[PDB]
């Protein structure tokens, strides 16, 4: 059980850190107008 | 270019009106808040509790220790008229403020003075403004700090010898602790902040966190934003109105929690009973009356094969049986001279009940926060006769709506602001429609 | 010009409210149903029918408040004033419940008259009748609840009371004596209905965010003029919108608008069937699986037998107050219970 | 985009018709009153009054039960309050 | 049907006394039960206790009998159990223990007469309702 | 000129009339007393 | 070039047949963990002691339901609100009974229903669109909330929430009714008119445009090919549906813009069913609905009934009825 809750673990952490690193990686200017 | 339901818009780059109308809405918060204390005042009996009367105020000045003693009796109403008249009072120096910066003051403050004129894309002026704020923030902890230590203490519901006003020497410092409660799960038996169960943790936590807004306020008026957070935030009167509505989304979820579970600083004497320490007390009740007509609590196996009156938690502390089951995390002043280690002790119940833990269970059980919206109290199947609506559930309810709807506000103004800063709030060019220049599909 | 067509020309006369043929019946019977409904609610009891105070005279309140049903005594009776009940006597015939039929059957004509007038006014304008068709499905509702499910019960009686809670009492009957929730034809009633307020949300919010910038303004209903021939908002971008976000679109402004057409309309048509099954108890009450199984082992439970044991509850728990013509004397000792409640 | 009626908000903002409704309304009102507080209102529709659902020692309910004797039975009970 | 002196006549002591009650009195007992009891005791029930209800027949076989003014006066003053053996102030609101029951440190003699009224009363209006519990509702 | 006497006048007024002599007499039922 | 920046690009890609972005990053893996574990117990899962009492309830395929009755069954009565992930029980076997797949699958599934939310905003901006269909998403977002998060809150248990199954929606409502009047709560009245003005314009607005298509094909043809995908030119005649619409009322009660027109359609069933996730999420706080019991009584005293009274009795008989073995005490505080 502790290899299972050790896995969510570091699965969670990466898919929120991909969430955290993906908006700050200059979200405001992917769009299709102005990019600034 | 906005219509007349729109029309605070119009406001956006006219910081002096827009001036006037933050000053003139803070007089109206402080008029409700003077009022409505006096209100409460006029209406208020000393000799039933709080909660049977529809207060939300008097209970939030009882807590700060103004007007009770022990046991959280009324022993002076003065403290209450002295609050509700000073606000009262103040809003109308707000409001004068409030019109004149609005209807009579220069429109715009950029020209009248650069220190009070802003341009919401002024990074370095924006967190200026946002640093005095947080050192005006932090000063205001520092005040609840103030009176718990050096003006009189705070009404300690868990204090000795049935709850009253009690100075806090020594307020918890060790971060462990503190910060401590900011990891801990949400989830039951944990209850993140909302579990914090003395005063002493309180007011440190207010020590820290004075302290964390006024360094951070030092640092923001210091400061400038740095590259990485430049690249991540809309920098836009909306855009700054959205992350204000999002903050105070979440703290009014948390708000609603705190209510409805927190029996330490919302104290069950001023607010009435929790929902779980309600329920918790029936199950005490007739523990208690079957006991003294000779059950065996102990040994009496109900219905299901469970214990009518104690089984065990899934972690084998010994707890109320019924369906009371799920309120097992529920600790109050009532019930934990009950507790031993393994929880509730079975020697304890038989032989150091006391009449006034009796009365305490009787009163709650019978003070529930279930009612109709027409404050008929108790549950939906009762007939007319009580007159009754907890203030939790008025407290938890309106602020869970508000919660609601500023979440809401949040994603419309974000949006909106994403969409103005790009440039297409008010719609597609005909003759530059970004789809009609991408691939298809298939 | 004969008589006929002069008042043909009247009737159709451009006004603010237009009449036409279908006005003559429309506007009476409408007129009658509402004012019967005000009349009763405001004024009249329901004592000798049902045992019940139901107007603002009484008591009441804008939710209490009913014209109820006639007693089970009376049958299908039309109960009209003229007839062998109320014998012209006024004052009886509300008594009576009178004002019931009278409210349900001008209603019913009033309906058809909505409806014609639906047809003469397309007629008139060069429109398509499909407003007309849509209304078939509130027209199939009324007859079905209102009329076919008290005819194929003992009387009038169990029809719904014209009332907010008198119809929620309504619901709560149909759940414990039909197990109406179980019904595949209130399912798909359900889902029309639910599915028509998602359609009208998606709907409305698409073109409203799919819009062109036809003008200069922060408010965007400016910039529509109704006779512009361009459509207003983009299809095409709604439609690459909704394929990257569901998978799939409408790309055919047409089906969509009739898509929206038929969905509410056929989940009511649909629930208007289940209906006149449960006139004649023809319920989708039981699985038998279900309770051959339960009936051999007891430790088999599902959510289906949990909810009948809740509509056992409400049958002896309510029927003695809710049928008082069948003076049903329930000791406290045969009312089903769970423990301490 | 007119069909020739007078517009509303040129009637209810007219001198006049404020004339004429500031006696029709109020009047009407208490006409609506009067059919109340005289009693006249319970006796057109046969609505029982708070002394008039029961009779003394009485908790039975006055239910219609049969079809053609209704409207004697609805009397019987009338004057079993007499 | 209407509130007659009749029923406004309720036995005053053990020795058959009766007095009548004003419809002022009988109102203002039923607001004071309201106010001070209707929390345990809404309609004729205990909700802590109920195999103890204010059921007139109940009261009748209460130790001291309560189904008449002045015990029930009494009991407001000096709560017993129901055989009478053990006195229950401590744990019941009463006269004699308004310092931990505040809601009864108002109350005027009268104002016990006039809710041991409605108490007495109210079986006679309600009938089997009063104290039956929710199977009455 | 505008005609004062209309079709529409007649049915703002089948609906007006009533319903202020409605609401005068739900005014005094708030004073009945049992 | 760069790897991340490259990573960047696909996940925010408008190319992609369906947008993934960040929002999708969080919401792909957990509504697959939702669906998956969905599946599996609808159809396998042993039954689950829901009330905490020992008396556990039968909710898969294999033990004998059907899709009517079937269920995922909510989290044991016992647990209340702890947090009971897989790694907490003592074996998947304990797990099982004790309700764990419920609370995994509402967990997971409230996340990615919020990103899908949050991925409904993202695809407006990469696409140039305005932004607010996501608001619109929130009513029904909300009301997922309050049924499967808030009212367990408010009650302290999991056990509480609405069970995932068509005859478990129907056991939570009417328990719901019994517990609170939902009938005759205001926010729920508003719910209704949302839901059945929702569909009423629908209809209304479908038949409308319908009404006034222009004569575009011939009889043997269905008219739909009329319409080309992406013309420029509307495909019917909004002053002729207006013209019969408010010949159908009067005038003024028919809309002439179309973009006000739309937004009404918008607002209406959205603003409706947030009042309906208020309601379900303050009686969470049993701020219940009206309680007109026994509120008419006659001159002597006597109560006088009304339809709300016999509600009541309906309500009672599911009040003394539910989860017949749960308690042991005369009232049900939750
Ligand atoms: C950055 C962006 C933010 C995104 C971050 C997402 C992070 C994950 C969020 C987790 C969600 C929490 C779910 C469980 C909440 C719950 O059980 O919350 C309850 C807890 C309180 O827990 C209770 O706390 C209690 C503390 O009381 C104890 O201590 C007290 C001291 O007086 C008393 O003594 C009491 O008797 C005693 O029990 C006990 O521990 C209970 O067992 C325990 O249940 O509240 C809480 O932690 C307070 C906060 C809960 C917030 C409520 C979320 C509402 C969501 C809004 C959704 C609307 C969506 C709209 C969409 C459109
Ligand atoms: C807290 C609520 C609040 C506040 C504080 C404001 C404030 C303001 N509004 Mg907004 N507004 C609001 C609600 C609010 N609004 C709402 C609910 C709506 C929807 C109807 C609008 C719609 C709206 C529009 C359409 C516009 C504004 C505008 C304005 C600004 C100029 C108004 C002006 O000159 O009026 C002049 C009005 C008067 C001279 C009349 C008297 C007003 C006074 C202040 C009443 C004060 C009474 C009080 C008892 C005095 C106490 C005095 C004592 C303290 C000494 C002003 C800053 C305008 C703007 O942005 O200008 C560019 C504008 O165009 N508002
Ligand atoms: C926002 C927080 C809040 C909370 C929790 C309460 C809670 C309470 N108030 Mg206070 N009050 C508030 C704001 C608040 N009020 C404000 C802003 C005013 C000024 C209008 C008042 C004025 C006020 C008076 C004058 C009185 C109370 C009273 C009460 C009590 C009974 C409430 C009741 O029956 O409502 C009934 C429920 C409603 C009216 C439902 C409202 C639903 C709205 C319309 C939906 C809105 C959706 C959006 C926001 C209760 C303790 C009463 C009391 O007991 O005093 C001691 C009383 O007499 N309050
Ligand atoms: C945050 C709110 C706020 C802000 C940012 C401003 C900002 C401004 N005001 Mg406005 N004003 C406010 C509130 C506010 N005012 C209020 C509440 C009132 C009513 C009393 C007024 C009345 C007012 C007038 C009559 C005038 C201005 C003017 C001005 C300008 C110059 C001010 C100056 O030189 O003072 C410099 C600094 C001082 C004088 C020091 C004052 C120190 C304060 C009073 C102490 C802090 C108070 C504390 C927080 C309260 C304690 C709580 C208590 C209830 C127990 C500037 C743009 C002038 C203007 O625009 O001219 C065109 C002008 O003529 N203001
Ligand atoms: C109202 C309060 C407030 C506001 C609005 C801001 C706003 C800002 N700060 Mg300041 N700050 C404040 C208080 C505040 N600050 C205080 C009190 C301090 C002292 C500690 C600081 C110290 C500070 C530093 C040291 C820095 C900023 C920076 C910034 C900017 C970027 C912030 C950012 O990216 O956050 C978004 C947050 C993140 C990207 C990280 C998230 C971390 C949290 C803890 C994760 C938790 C999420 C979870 C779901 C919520 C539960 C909480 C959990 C801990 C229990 C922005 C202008 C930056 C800047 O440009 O400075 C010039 C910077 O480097 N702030
Ligand atoms: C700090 C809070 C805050 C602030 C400062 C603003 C400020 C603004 N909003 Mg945002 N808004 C907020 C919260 C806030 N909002 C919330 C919480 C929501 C979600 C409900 C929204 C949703 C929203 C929308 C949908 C829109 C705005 C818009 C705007 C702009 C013009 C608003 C205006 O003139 O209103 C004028 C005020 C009115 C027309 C009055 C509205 C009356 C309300 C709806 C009824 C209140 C009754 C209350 C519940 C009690 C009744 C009880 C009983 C009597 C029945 C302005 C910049 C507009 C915009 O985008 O401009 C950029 C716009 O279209 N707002
Ligand atoms: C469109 C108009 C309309 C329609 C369709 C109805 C329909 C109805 N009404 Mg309503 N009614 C209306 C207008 C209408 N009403 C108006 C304007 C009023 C106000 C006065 C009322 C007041 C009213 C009351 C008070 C009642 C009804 C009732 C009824 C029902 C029975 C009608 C019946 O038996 O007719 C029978 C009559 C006909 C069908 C007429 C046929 C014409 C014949 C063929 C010609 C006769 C030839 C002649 C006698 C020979 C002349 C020879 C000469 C020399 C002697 C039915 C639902 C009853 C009801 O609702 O029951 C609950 C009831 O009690 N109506
Ligand atoms: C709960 C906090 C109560 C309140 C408030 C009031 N009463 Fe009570 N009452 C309560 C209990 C638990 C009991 C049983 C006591 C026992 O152990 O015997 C009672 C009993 C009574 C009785 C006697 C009933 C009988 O003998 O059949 C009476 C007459 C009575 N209580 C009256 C009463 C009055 C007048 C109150 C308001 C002043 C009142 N009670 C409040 C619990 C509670
Ligand atoms: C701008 C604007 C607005 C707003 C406004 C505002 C919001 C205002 C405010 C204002 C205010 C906010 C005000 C206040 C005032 C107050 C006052 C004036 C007070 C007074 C007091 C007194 C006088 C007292 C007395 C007393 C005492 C002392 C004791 C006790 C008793 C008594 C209570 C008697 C509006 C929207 C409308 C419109 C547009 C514009
Ligand atoms: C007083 C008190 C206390 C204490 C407390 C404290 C100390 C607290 C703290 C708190 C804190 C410390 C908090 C924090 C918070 C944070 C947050 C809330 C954040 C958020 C974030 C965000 C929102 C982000 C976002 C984003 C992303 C993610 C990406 C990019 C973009 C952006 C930026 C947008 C205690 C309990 C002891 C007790 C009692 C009292
Ligand atoms: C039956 C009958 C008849 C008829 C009758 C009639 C036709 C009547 C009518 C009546 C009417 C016609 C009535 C009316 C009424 C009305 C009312 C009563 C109203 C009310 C209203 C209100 C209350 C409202 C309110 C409000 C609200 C709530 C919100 C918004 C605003 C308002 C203000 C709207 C006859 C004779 C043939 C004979 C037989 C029988
Ligand atoms: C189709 C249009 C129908 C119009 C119906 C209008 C009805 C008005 C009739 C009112 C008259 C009631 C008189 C009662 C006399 C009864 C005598 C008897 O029953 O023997
Ligand atoms: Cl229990």
């Amino acid at each position: 059980m502790e290899t299972l809750k050790i896995t969510v673990y570091i699965v969670v952490t990466f898919f929120v850190l991909l969430f955290v690193f993906g908006f700050l990686s200059g979200d405001p200017a992917r769009n299709p107008k102005r990019k600034d | 270019g906005f219509a007349w339901w729109a029309g605070n818009a119009r406001l956006i780059n006219l910081s002096g009106k827009l001036l006037g109308a933050h000053v003139a809405h803070a007089g109206l918060i402080v008029f409700w808040a003077g009022a409505m204390t006096l209100f409460e005042l006029a209406h208020f009996i000393p000799e039933k509790p709080m909660y049977e009367q529809g207060l939300i105020l008097i209970p939030h000045i009882a807590t700060l220790g103004w007007g009770v003693g022990p046991g959280g009796e009324v022993v002076d109403t003065f403290p209450f008229f002295v609050v509700g008249v000073v606000h009262l009072i103040s809003s109308a120096v707000l409001g004068f403020g409030g019109v004149y910066h609005a209807i009579r003051g220069p429109e715009t403050l950029e020209e009248y003075s650069s220190f009070f004129g802003y341009d919401w894309k002024d990074k370095n002026k924006m967190t200026t403004i946002l640093g005095f704020h947080l050192i005006v923030l932090g000063i205001g902890a520092l005040l609840l700090v103030a009176k718990a230590m050096f003006f009189g203490g705070l009404y300690d519901t868990w204090a000795p010898g049935g709850g009253d006003v009690r100075v806090i020497t020594n307020p918890t410092l060790d971060p462990r602790v503190i910060f401590g409660y900011l990891l801990k799960s949400p989830f039951g038996g944990e209850g993140w902040i909302v579990s914090v169960n003395n005063l002493e943790d309180v007011v440190g936590g207010h020590i820290w966190i004075g302290l964390i807004c006024i360094a951070g306020g030092i640092w923001h008026i210091l400061t400038t934003p740095f590259g990485w957070a430049r690249r991540a935030f809309i920098w836009s009167g909306e855009a700054y109105l959205s992350y204000s509505l999002g903050a105070l989304s979440m703290m009014g979820f948390i708000a609603t929690c705190f209510v409805w579970f927190n029996n330490t600083v919302y104290p069950s004497e001023f607010y009435g009973p929790t929902g779980p320490e309600a329920s918790q007390a029936q199950a005490m009740t007739f523990l208690i009356r079957d006991q003294k007509l000779g059950a065996n609590v102990g040994s009496a196996q109900g219905p299901t094969g469970l214990g009518k009156y104690l089984m065990r938690s899934p972690t084998g502390e010994i707890i109320f049986g019924g369906e009371t089951m799920r309120f097992w995390d529920f600790r109050g002043p009532w019930l934990e001279p009950l507790r031993g280690p393994n929880g509730l002790d079975l020697n304890k119940i038989k032989n150091d009940i006391q009449p006034w833990q009796e009365r305490r269970a009787a009163e709650y059980m019978t003070h529930a926060p279930l009612g109709s919206l027409n404050s008929v109290g108790g549950v939906a199947t009762e007939i007319n006769s009580v007159n009754f609506v907890s203030p939790r559930s008025w407290l938890a309810t309106s602020h869970f709506v508000l919660a609601f709807f500023f979440l809401v506000g949040h994603l419309w103004h974000a949006g909106r602001a994403r969409a103005a800063a790009a440039g297409f709030e008010k719609g597609i060019d005909r003759e530059s429609e970004p789809v009609l220049s991408m691939p298809s599909l298939d | 010009r004969g008589w006929f067509d002069i008042l043909d020309d009247w009737l159709k006369r451009d006004r603010f409210v237009f009449v036409g043929w279908s006005g003559i019946l429309l506007f009476p019977c409408a007129y009658l149903a509402l004012g019967g409904w005000l009349t009763g609610t405001t004024f009249v009891t329901s004592w000798y029918t049902h045992g019940l105070a139901s107007s603002y005279l009484e008591g009441c309140n804008f939710l209490t408040v009913a014209v109820s049903t006639p007693a089970n005594s009376m049958g299908h009776s039309l109960l009209l004033l003229w007839g062998p009940e109320a014998q012209g006597d006024f004052t009886r015939w509300c008594q009576l419940g009178g004002l019931w039929t009278f409210i349900a059957l001008h209603g019913a004509f009033g309906l058809i008259g909505f409806m014609l007038r639906q047809f003469e006014i397309a007629r008139l304008v060069g429109v398509r009748p499909y407003n007309a068709i849509a209304f078939s499905a509130p027209i199939a509702v009324f007859v079905s609840v209102f009329l076919i499910y008290p005819l194929g019960q003992s009387s009038w009686f169990f029809a719904p009371s014209f009332g907010v809670a008198a119809i929620f009492r309504f619901l709560l009957f149909f759940q414990g004596f039909h197990n109406w929730t179980l019904n595949p034809f209130h399912m798909m009633g359900v889902a029309g209905v639910l599915g028509g307020a998602l359609l009208c949300a998606i709907h409305g919010a698409t073109v409203e965010n799919t819009l062109f910038q036809d003008g200069e303004g922060a408010s965007t209903f400016r910039a529509f003029n109704p006779t512009q021939a361009e459509e207003t908002y983009s299809m095409v971008t709604a439609n690459r919108f909704w394929s990257q976000i569901f998978g799939i679109a409408f790309s055919n402004k047409r089906w969509l608008h009739f898509f929206m057409l038929f969905v509410p309309v056929t989940g009511l048509w649909m629930s208007a069937i289940g209906v006149v099954g449960l006139a004649l108890n023809l319920r989708s009450y039981d699985f038998i699986s279900q309770e051959i199984r339960a009936a051999e082992d007891p430790e088999f439970e599902t959510f289906y037998t949990k909810n009948l044991l809740l509509n056992e509850g409400i049958r002896a728990w309510m029927a003695p107050q809710d049928q008082p013509h069948e003076n049903f004397v329930f000791p406290e000792e045969v009312l089903p219970r769970g423990n301490a409640l | 985009g007119t069909t020739g009626e007078r517009p509303f908000s040129d009637i209810i903002t007219s001198v006049r018709y404020w004339v004429i409704h500031s006696i029709t309304i109020p009047a009407l009102f208490i006409a609506g009153w009067l059919f109340v507080s005289t009693g006249l209102a319970y006796d057109v529709f046969g609505t029982p009054r708070p002394d008039s659902y029961y009779a003394q020692e009485q908790r039975s309910i006055p239910l219609v039960t049969d079809r053609f004797e209704a409207k004697q039975q609805v009397e019987t009970f009338l004057e079993q309050l007499k | 049907a209407e509130l007659t002196p009749e029923v406004l006549t309720v036995p005053l002591n053990s020795e058959g006394k009766t007095i009548t009650l004003t419809e002022k009195q009988y109102l203002e007992g039923k607001r004071l039960f309201q106010y001070a009891c209707a929390s345990c005791h809404v309609g004729g029930i205990t909700k802590t206790n109920p195999s103890l209800d204010l059921r007139t027949e109940t009261l009748a076989l209460a130790t001291p009998p309560r189904d008449n003014i002045e015990g029930l006066v009494d009991y407001m003053k000096n709560p017993t159990t129901y055989d009478g053996e053990q006195e229950i102030a401590e744990v019941h609101p009463s006269l004699r223990s308004a310092d931990i029951f505040p809601k009864m440190r108002n109350l005027t003699e009268k104002d016990l007469v006039a809710i041991a009224g409605h108490i007495l009363v109210e079986p006679k209006i309600l009938g089997d309702k009063w104290g039956g519990g929710k199977v009455y509702y | 000129s505008y005609p004062i006497f209309t079709v529409r006048w007649v049915a703002v007024h089948t609906l007006a009339v009533p319903t202020i002599f409605f609401l005068g007499a739900i005014a005094a039922m708030q004073f009945i007393q049992r | 070039a760069n790897l991340w920046e490259r990573f960047c690009n696909w996940v925010t890609s408008t190319d992609n047949r369906l947008y993934v972005g960040w929002f999708g990053v969080i919401m792909i893996p957990t509504l697959l963990a939702a669906t998956i574990c969905f599946v599996i117990a609808f159809i396998a899962a042993p039954p689950v002691d829901i009330d905490g009492i020992r008396e556990p309830v039968s909710g898969s395929l294999l033990y004998g339901n059907n899709i009517i009755t079937g269920a995922v069954v909510p989290s044991s009565n016992a647990i209340g609100l702890h947090f009971y992930p897989i790694w907490e029980a003592a074996s998947l076997d304990e797990w099982l009974y004790n309700g764990g797949p419920y609370q995994l699958i509402i967990f997971h599934f409230l996340l990615g229903a919020s990103c899908y939310m949050g991925r409904q905003w993202e695809l407006s901006y990469r696409l140039g669109m305005r932004p607010w269909i996501c608001v619109a998403y929130s009513a029904p977002l909300a009301s997922a909330f309050a049924v499967f998060l808030i009212y367990p809150i408010g009650q302290g248990s999991f056990s509480d929430g609405m069970p995932l199954g068509i005859s478990g929606t129907f056991n939570f409502m009417i328990v719901f009714q019994a517990e609170h009047n939902i009938l005759m709560h205001p926010f729920h009245q508003l719910g209704v008119a949302g839901v059945f003005g929702g569909a009423l314009f629908c209809a209304m607005h479908g038949s409308l445009v319908t009404s006034s298509l222009i004569r575009e094909t011939t009889e043997t043809e269905s008219a739909n090919y009329g319409y080309k995908f992406g013309q420029e030119e509307e495909t019917y005649n909004i002053v002729a549906a207006h013209g019969y619409f408010g010949r159908l009322i009067f005038q003024y009660a028919s809309f002439n813009n179309s973009r006000s027109l739309h937004f009404f359609l918008a607002a209406w069933p959205v603003v409706g069913v947030w009042f309906t996730a208020l309601g379900i999420s303050t009686m969470a706080f049993n701020l219940n609905g009206f309680n007109f019991n026994h509120s008419v009584i006659d001159a002597k005293g006597n109560v006088i009934n009304t339809w709300a009274d016999i509600i009541n009795r309906a309500n009672l008989g599911m009040e003394v009825m539910h989860e017949r073995n749960a308690h042991n005490f005369p009232l049900d505080l939750a």
